[PDB]
RNA sequence: UAACUGAAGAGUUUGAUCAUGGCUCAGAUUGAACGCUGGCGGCAGGCUUAACACAUGCAAGUCGAGCGGGGGAAGGUAGCUUGCUACCGGACCUAGCGGCGGACGGGUGAGUAAUGCUUAGGAAUCUGCCUAUUAGUGGGGGACAACAUCUCGAAAGGGAUGCUAAUACCGCAUACGUCCUACGGGAGAAAGCAGGGGAUCUUCGGACCUUGCGCUAAUAGAUGAGCCUAAGUCGGAUUAGCUAGUUGGUGGGGUAAAGGCCUACCAAGGCGACGAUCUGUAGCGGGUCUGAGAGGAUGAUCCGCCACACUGGGACUGAGACACGGCCCAGACUCCUACGGGAGGCAGCAGUGGGGAAUAUUGGACAAUGGGGGGAACCCUGAUCCAGCCAUGCCGCGUGUGUGAAGAAGGCCUUAUGGUUGUAAAGCACUUUAAGCGAGGAGGAGGCUACUCUAGUUAAUACCUAGGGAUAGUGGACGUUACUCGCAGAAUAAGCACCGGCUAACUCUGUGCCAGCAGCCGCGGUAAUACAGAGGGUGCGAGCGUUAAUCGGAUUUACUGGGCGUAAAGCGUGCGUAGGCGGCUUAUUAAGUCGGAUGUGAAAUCCCCGAGCUUAACUUGGGAAUUGCAUUCGAUACUGGUGAGCUAG
């Protein structure tokens, strides 16, 4: 970078990917377990983690980590897949 | 650019009056070498002509007797042929209506060259402002004067008088005593001259 | 209120889809003889209802695969 | 946004200005969306030295386009001389 | 009213001739170059070649009214070596955190024959700042730069420990809208700052009220962008077969969003002589040049779209980038080094080297129009507006005007004394354009500040917002502006090509197939109108010629608009595939064909009528035009489709 205001842009980058990574990583996370739930196949443990993965999805769609129709998608083909278990 | 030179030899040339000398004297008298063409082989009128050279030698006698130049003729020309109507009766009506022209016809210039000297030094005023362009194109209602520093000029005064002697048009009406004219409207083809055949310029210039 | 061709069916092979041809008359832009262009079109067909041979008509819609973007709607005459 | 503001013509020091309504971030004379009168501040003799149509200008205005400085200056005037 | 109206030939094959057929010439045009010459102004244009390599300066910042620190100037009080010292309250500045901007504006045409462009439509999307509307902005917590200490390095810059503020970050609470839903329910936000003020309290310094700028959730609008379809968009067959995520389907994944976009299975599909695959070339359009038109050539300057940023591969942040002056990786190259370690990308503006026949200043200002930040003051802006250079083009002007013959001199020619130069020159009399000197002087500046009043919102006369009035200040790079008025003096200002025919303009000397000219036919071998000089003339004129290039003339690829017995040209002859075309009558259809209506066909450009430039170039108002495309409604003679019938093929 050749600027001052460059290189705090460079900086403000670094320190942003590391925050957002972090907070992607999660829900990513919440949702394995919620996929491990249903693959296990019982109905009242994936619908608990169903139930944790929920609001962490939400919070981060809220904070703009991933987007709000992303969000309504994986709620919505989580709670079918939930809902097949019977 | 603006021809600088010999006026009598360019009407030897031509084969006719090209009125560039004021007209005290009659152009035989003056010249005494008419009928013959200003070369050193040069002959009568009779020798035979080209269609080339007749159209060519036709559109130059024009340009000398309105000081014109090519490019700005041929602007007249292309004009003249945009314009509806006939097409010489277009280009003869171009060039009477500059104003180097008008103020000749009006009689403050002895000849063309001196109303242009005038006009270029800013002694006549078209309208009520002191213009310096020769070729400006007057309009019917025009009004021209001459401006007070150039009044009381030996040359405006010789000017009028020889332009009485010469026959007064119709198409200006002009006031000598304080000395200022109106251009009424565009001469007409019957009015110019008929020695002009303006055809064969338009032969020329349609190839 | 939407784009719709007529057509013949050239093939039915693959699930649910249907190749249907168009043809058109038009001039030749500097020789004006009217002559004969046709275009391969691929359409959905839900139920396999078209065969080979019959005059269908398809109209336009949203994309349904790589190159279908048609589906049927009639068959005007059947083989 | 979408502003109301000049686009520079004419000749050199004696501009002519068309009044458009165009997205700010194009270019000074380039790309817009309707142009909607003109201004021509060396007008003399029989030129007429503004016009603004006020029927698009208000549609535009409470569409949400925000006049610049000078425009807005124009539209008043154009208002009190009619 | 008007928006166009348009078509020329010539030379050359032969002892003549007619035809055929090439070659050459007369025109228009240019981002041109070169040769000779060169006064001024206005308006434009200015690396077409090396997307070759780049020294140096500038081209992106702004906000203290988001935040904590840290600075250095003026003041005041107290002491006194007496004008010096110690502290204290205000005014300024900014390295760091944070917000917005940096995705615009600017450059270039390398790549790209279709993921691009043009025209016409469409459904499955997102969209900061702007406009309208609705519901809100409650209460906590843990960190990290700055700072302090250590340490490496000449530095530039690095590394390590201990603190701290916020509109930085994360929980909890609440939810008109919003998301999921099995229709039972479940889930998810945010931040403060500033101006003013009556009364009250002030746990002691603010609370409280009010108004702005903000922040959160959502629905519309506007703007911008993403995606899809149809038709059109340069050659090559001495490139004929191409394709296995390939074509389709299902389950799942993935995206803002449809979709083999991805993946696992199932099937064997998909494209191609209407040119697939391969290969050469190329940014596309509005437009520009030429042409009577149809066509042909072209894609500088202006506008729209696309692509690229030393060469390749990626992602981050963000509303938006796979980002010219951001990051990571790889490659080549270049630079500093104290050998420890570092730095870079002009196809931004100016400029350098090189290449080339050839293309300019390392300039001024943010005054105007715009763009970024800010509440404002204001700051930034090689966008832009201007200036400098160049006859590169277009338009305009000047280089003087009248008179002046018993026709001066000189030159050239001569049938030898006349002719031509020529009214040309001298002489006489006038003039002051432009350039020079001096004096005045618009417009491009709308506004802003101060003063006054009115109307809104409020508890308010304060603050803020929106208006009106008069006065005074303030604001121009260009710039000594345009323009106007005076001064002296013809005084400062003319060249280039050609004269055998095509093609306007002719003689004399010099030379003798030499020297030389030449677009074609052709000139020169002792009287050369064709070579060189001179005299004279012709054509243009601040220009004149040459070279290069496109269209034309060329009916010389012939659609408009040509030919094949002997001039070039009928396959050696049959059969036959695709294709092209096809007898008569009738009913029907409305694909071709024709007509109407509606939408669209950006602006600029061309054309017409006006307007302003002293005129013109040029600028500009309004029209006309854009011959096209799409949808829809009609007609049924002809062609095509379908049904029936007939006999001359
Ligand atoms: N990582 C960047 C790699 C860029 C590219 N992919 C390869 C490249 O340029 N390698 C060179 C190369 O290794 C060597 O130079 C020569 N000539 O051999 C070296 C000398 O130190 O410099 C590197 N270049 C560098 N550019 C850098 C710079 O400016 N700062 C930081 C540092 O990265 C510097 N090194």
């Amino acid at each position: 970078a050749n600027s001052a205001q460059a290189k705090k842009r460079a900086r403000q980058n670094v320190k942003a990917r590391k925050h957002n990574a972090s907070l992607r990583s999660m829900v990513r996370t919440y949702i394995k377990r919620t996929l491990s739930a249903i693959a296990g196949g019982d109905y009242a443990v994936a619908t608990e983690a169903y139930k944790k993965a929920v609001p962490v999805i939400d919070r981060m769609a809220d904070k703009g980590i991933i987007h709000k129709n992303k969000a309504a998608r994986h709620k919505s083909r989580l709670n079918a897949q939930v809902k097949a278990l019977a | 650019a603006r021809y600088i030179g010999p006026k009598c030899k360019l009407s030897r040339r031509e084969g006719t009056d090209l009125q560039l000398k004021s007209g005290v004297k009659p152009f035989d008298v003056k010249t005494k070498k008419a009928n013959k063409a200003p070369g050193q082989h040069g002959q009568a009128r009779g020798g035979k002509q080209s269609e080339y050279s007749l159209q060519l030698r036709e559109k130059q006698k024009v340009r000398r007797i309105y000081g014109v130049l090519e490019r700005q003729f041929s602007n007249y020309y292309k004009e003249a042929a945009r314009v509806k109507g006939a097409t010489g009766e277009n280009l003869l009506k171009l060039l009477e209506s500059r104003l180097d022209n008008v103020v000749y016809r009006m009689g403050f210039g002895s000849t063309r060259a001196e109303a242009r000297q005038l006009v270029s030094h800013r002694s006549i005023t078209l309208n009520g402002r002191r213009v310096n362009i020769a070729s400006i194109q007057v309009k019917a209602g025009d009004v021209i004067a001459v401006h007070e520093g150039a009044k009381q000029q030996l040359r405006i005064k010789n000017a009028i008088e020889l332009a009485a002697q010469r026959g007064i048009p119709a198409w200006i009406e002009v006031d000598h005593s304080k000395l200022e004219g109106t251009f009424k409207a565009a001469p007409d083809r019957s009015d110019l001259p008929a020695e002009i055949n303006e055809s064969l310029i338009v032969e020329l210039y349609s190839k | 209120t939407v784009r719709t061709l007529t057509g013949k069916v050239v093939s039915d092979k693959m699930d649910k889809s249907i190749v249907v041809l168009i043809e058109r008359r038009v001039q030749h832009p500097l020789y004006g003889k009217s002559i004969r262009r046709s275009t391969k079109l691929h359409a959905h067909d839900e139920n396999n209802v078209a065969k080979i041979g019959d005059v269908v008509t398809i109209k336009e819609s949203r994309p349904i695969s790589k190159t279908k973007a048609w589906t049927l709607v009639e068959v005007v005459e059947a083989a | 946004m979408v502003v109301i503001r000049l686009a520079r013509g004419g000749a050199k020091k004696r501009p002519f200005y068309q009044i458009v309504v165009t997205d700010s971030r194009n270019a000074r004379d380039g790309r817009f969306i309707e142009r909607i009168g003109f201004f021509n501040p060396t007008a003399q003799g029989q030129a007429e030295k503004l016009r603004l149509d006020a029927d698009r200008f208000a549609h535009w205005v409470s569409q949400g386009a925000q006049p610049s400085e000078r425009v807005a200056s124009l539209a008043a005037q154009a208002k009190k001389a009619t």
